[PDB]
RNA sequence: UAAAGCUAAAUAUAUGUAGGAGACCGAUAGCAAACAAGUACCGUGAGGGAAAGAUGAAAUAGUACUCAGGAAUGAGCAAUU
RNA sequence: AUUUUAAAAUUAUUUGAAUUUUUCUUCUUAUAAUUUAAGUUGUUUCUAUACAGUACUUUCUUAACCCACUCGUCUUGAAACACGGACCAAGGAGUCUAGCAAAUGUGCAAGUGUAUAUGAUUCUUUAAACAUUUUAUACGCAUAAUUAAUGU
RNA sequence: CCUAUUAGCUGGUUAUUUUCGAAAGAUCUCUCAGGAUCGCUGGAGUUGAUUAAUAUAAUUUUACCAGGUAGAGAUAAUGA
RNA sequence: AUUUCACUCAUAUUAAAUAAAAUAACUCCAAGUGGGCCAUUUUUGGUAAGCAGAACUGGCGAUGAGGGAUGCUCCUAACG
RNA sequence: UUACCGAUACCAAGCCAUAAAAAGAAAGAAAAAAUUUUUUUUUAGAAUCUUUUUAUGAGUAGAAAAUCGUGGGGUUUGUGUUGAAGCGAAAUACGUGAGUUUUCGUGGAACAUCUCCCUAGUGCAGAUCUUGGUGGAAGUAGCAACUAUUCAAAU
């Protein structure tokens, strides 16, 4: 159903799973549009899988915000996070997956001095 | 570039754009120009009407260098001269230019257009037409035959 | 439901944007869109539209026809959204003022030797904001050879269309269907 | 096996998809094969009229520019 | 055939693949030719390698 | 100016041998064959014809000793890295 | 950051006329305020004097109530007593060349395209790039059509 | 080996969202399980309208025209 | 006939009504189709048929939702 | 004759996309908390762009645009023994969607580029598809010609 926390509204939370992916294991769950005569999902029979459509789209004013109510930016070194000193209230940072611990300590320490929040500041400790 | 080809848009569709009921088969109407005059007749008649049959005399060993002949009209005849040179002749009145068109690659002078009034000009060539030669004479010029 | 045609949606048919990636042409389009919007003059609208058309609808115009069109408009400015070419069939050229998109070297030289001048569209936008004493002209849009193949098919009665043939001669498509002597003409 | 051999079912729905088109309403038509001995005389009349008009216009031009 | 197109003419009905020739070394060969006719000049020892026509 | 004769260069090279290189393939791919490959194997014969790469820096470190068991093998307080 | 303005309504003092003769009677004929104009504002309590708890967010598992025939294909018509499919991993199908046209982008324009070659103080790359023979007739397409044809 | 001979005939033909949207009539064909051509559809482009107008209309009204089906007749023609 | 000059013929209520009438008109390049079937009314062959063959319109096909217990074509009504 | 129940159709309101429309290329201070000075938030101007308004949304064969991912190339600017690619289980995560991104574990040497471009042997559920591996059947069918075996001892 509809989920609403603050001013952010999500029209649906469940995923769209591929038709017949629960019955055959060679069929992966990622959504593919059904083509083919006599399908019962392409023809919108009641009681089966639903199709995704543009109607479920999100409000333009709140489209990429996290529950933090900020946008996400991914950084790879200390210098890449220079632009965040001017807009430190609309953005939060996340550290890339393949940076070492030594680099991560420096990134976290600078992010604290800039008053910007870090999403995942507990990895590799 | 294969990046931009149409077939990539049909890549998840069954029939690749050719149809469920009528397939894509191999030569379902003949090969090349096969069925003309039998079952391709309408196309042949409305797009290439005079196609069938023969007309005219034979010429057994042609040798095209015997009749080669490029032409020029009298319009482009004052334009072979530089503009500053064209200016000088229109000013002075007791001199006229003598132009040899064979040195420029033309063989026959042809008679379309209008020469300037009262501006004599002398033209050398291999062949002339009647109207061209009349127009050259009218403004006070002269034609000369060369070989 | 409801009984509309095209689900109530209005339809348009022409070209909507530039295709060309030339930066100077994009600057010109921006400038003349602004002029057309803020001074709706029916002169800037037509110009702003014409410099978006494809190549086949911006034909060249020669010097002789340029002079002939301006014969009764002395001390006026002619505006063309194509190119000007030279004409060796003219003997003499007058003094003219012309604005256009491109000039060929010979035409540009001939114009300036007679006391005239050549303008670009950013100069005409600066001196004639609303096109006072300016005359819009265009060249022949249906003189291209491709147009000689269009229309009624060659084979219908009384059609003027050219056919697509390998070459030209007595042996190439002149026998049956082109003379009464072989079963019918055309 | 036999088959159908005629129907014009669905033909005027196709006819009305792009409507019933109409003739063009031009102002002049060609007099190629129509009544002769009458249009040749008309050619002479129009040549005379054009001669008079052009001569008056040319004379006016000649005196105006002097 | 079906449209307003010119009637096809291509002369590919035999085994045409066996003799196709791509020219990958035209500039290499002109370098070689230039070097050979330059070598002849040093062997002449002053006299030219051209003849009067 | 026939019914006799000779002659270098500019041209070609899916063969053999040597050298260099690529917006090429990366062990079901690329030659059939990255390995004792026209080999093992099949057919009276003409002929047909595969599968199969990788411990570690070093084995000039490839598993010493004890207990149980006929052995194979297992376990350890015992052992290389 | 200047139309949530103007106007309209209301309330309390007013400048004048009506009539329906009145504590909602009319006519913005003068100033102030307010909203019924000009799309929701306020007061208390809890979460809580917390740092992850049994509370809140989230993902799985298992019930209920209503509903739900096997996909792909040919066919007027498929859940079919029509055919293919025991399962899983890798591989697997509109491409290349010639020749023509239309559309569109680019350059020059009565012209346009430096062919084969040659030249150079080009030579790892470079099999690329650069150049053109010290009133200027290589060739193609275009600049003129038409006829069996002498031709014009 | 020529040779990956040829098949108007069976089988298959791989990511998403958005927008528009059919034909199963007709002419010719050693043609009837095929093809070419018209019609139906998509995409490009120009000319127009943007002025509660004009062009326009699977609709009415006013004026005029053409018809031999339902019905009727058999004492009017023909045939019963 | 044609051509040139004079005068003049309702408009704002538009030479009768009404109109999400310009979503118009015209060129170019192409796809897929060319086995159909069903219902009311009209209608041919046949004793008749869920038989065979035509006409106008609406549908099924290409289309799901509520109702008819059930049902490709019936009734309401077409889909972010 | 009344009341009532009943759609994805009707009406009022929000949001997504599509189509059309009204405009825009000259820039300046608002609030709250604390005592007449401090502290927070904002102070905008990207033209296929930015504000605002109305109507609309079914689809086989078929057609178009925008977008997502793969092996290589040029350009820019990056990660890695303080652990790369790969793989397993996941997430108060983002997106209508294909998919991006991140955590813990295993692993032991390489891996990107979304700044913009170039290029192709570039995307699988089926073809009695090709090669390899593995099931239920199942501890089941079966281990029946040729007359026949027994007692004690050695190893
Ligand atoms: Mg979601
Ligand atoms: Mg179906
Ligand atoms: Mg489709
Ligand atoms: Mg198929
Ligand atoms: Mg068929
Ligand atoms: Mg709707
Ligand atoms: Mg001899
Ligand atoms: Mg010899
Ligand atoms: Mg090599
Ligand atoms: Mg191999
Ligand atoms: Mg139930
Ligand atoms: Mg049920
Ligand atoms: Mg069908
Ligand atoms: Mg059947
Ligand atoms: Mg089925
Ligand atoms: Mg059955
Ligand atoms: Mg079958
Ligand atoms: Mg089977
Ligand atoms: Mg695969
Ligand atoms: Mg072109
Ligand atoms: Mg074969
Ligand atoms: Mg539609
Ligand atoms: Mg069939
Ligand atoms: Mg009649
Ligand atoms: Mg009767
Ligand atoms: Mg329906
Ligand atoms: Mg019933
Ligand atoms: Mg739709
Ligand atoms: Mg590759
Ligand atoms: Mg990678
Ligand atoms: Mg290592
Ligand atoms: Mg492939
Ligand atoms: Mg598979
Ligand atoms: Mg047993």
């Amino acid at each position: 159903a509809v989920k609403k926390v603050g001013k952010i509204i999500k029209k649906r939370t469940k995923k769209f799973t591929r038709f017949q992916s629960n019955r055959f294991m060679r069929v992966k769950p990622a959504w593919r549009k059904p083509r083919g005569i006599d399908c019962r999902v392409r023809r919108r029979y009641k009681g089966t899988n639903l199709m995704p459509s543009i109607g479920y789209g999100s409000n333009k004013k709140t489209k990429f915000l996290l529950p933090n109510n900020k946008y996400k930016y991914v950084v790879k070194n200390v210098k890449e996070m220079e632009p965040l000193i001017m807009n430190h209230t609309k953005y939060c940072v996340q550290i890339a997956h393949n940076v070492s611990s030594k680099k991560r300590k420096q990134i976290i320490e600078r992010a604290k001095q800039m008053n910007v929040s870090v999403i995942n500041a507990k990895a590799r400790l | 570039a294969t990046r931009f080809k149409k077939n990539r848009k049909k890549r998840g569709h069954v029939s690749a754009g050719h149809g469920r009921v009528g397939k894509h088969r191999k030569h379902p109407g003949g090969r090349g120009k096969a069925g003309g005059l039998h079952h391709m007749r309408i196309n042949f008649d409305k797009y290439h009407p005079g196609y069938f049959g023969k007309v005219g005399m034979r010429h057994l060993n042609l040798l095209k260098n015997r009749t080669y002949c490029p032409t020029i009209n009298v319009d482009k005849l004052w334009g072979l001269l530089p503009e500053e040179k064209k200016k000088e002749f229109s000013e002075n009145k007791d001199i006229a230019p003598v132009i040899d068109v064979t040195r420029k690659g033309y063989f026959k002078v042809l008679g379309n257009g209008k020469l300037k009034h009262n501006q004599p000009i002398v033209v050398k060539a291999r062949y002339f037409s009647s109207v061209a030669e009349k127009k050259i004479k009218a403004v006070g010029g002269q034609c000369i035959l060369v070989a | 439901g409801i009984a509309l045609k095209n689900v109530g949606r209005i339809k348009k048919h022409g070209r909507k944007h530039l295709v060309s990636k030339n930066p100077y042409l994009r600057l010109l389009v921006k400038l003349y869109n602004f002029l057309a919007r803020r001074t709706n003059a029916n002169f800037n609208k037509i110009i702003a539209k014409r410099l978006i058309m494809p190549k086949r609808y911006r034909p060249p115009l020669s010097l002789s026809k340029l002079q002939y069109h301006m014969a009764n408009h002395p001390n006026d400015i002619a505006v063309v959204v194509g190119s000007i070419t030279d004409d060796k069939r003219l003997f003499s050229l007058k003094q003219l003022k012309v604005c256009a998109l491109r000039f060929t070297e010979t035409a540009r030289k001939r114009i300036e030797d007679a006391g005239g001048e050549c303008l670009t569209f950013d100069q005409l936008a600066l001196k004639y904001p609303t096109g006072k004493k300016c005359v819009l002209l265009r060249g022949p849009t249906k003189a291209r050879t491709a147009e000689k193949h269009f229309g009624k098919a060659p084979g219908k009665p009384k059609s003027k269309a050219r056919p697509y043939v390998r070459s030209k001669g007595r042996k190439f498509e002149k026998a049956r269907g082109r003379r009464k002597s072989r079963a019918y003409k055309k | 096996a036999k088959s159908k051999n005629h129907t014009n079912h669905n033909q005027n729905r196709k006819a009305h998809k792009n409507g019933i088109k109409k003739p063009k309403k031009h102002k002049f038509m060609s007099r190629k094969g129509l009544d002769p001995n009458f249009f040749r005389n008309q050619k002479y009349c129009l040549k005379g009229i054009q001669k008079k008009k052009k001569e008056l216009k040319l004379k006016a031009k000649q005196e105006k520019n002097n | 055939v079906a449209h307003n197109n010119v009637l096809p003419n291509v002369h590919l009905h035999k085994w045409w693949q066996r003799h196709v020739r791509v020219n990958f070394s035209k500039n290499i060969k002109k370098k070689k030719r230039r070097l050979l006719r330059e070598k002849r000049r040093k062997a002449n020892g002053g006299t030219p390698i051209e003849k009067l026509h």
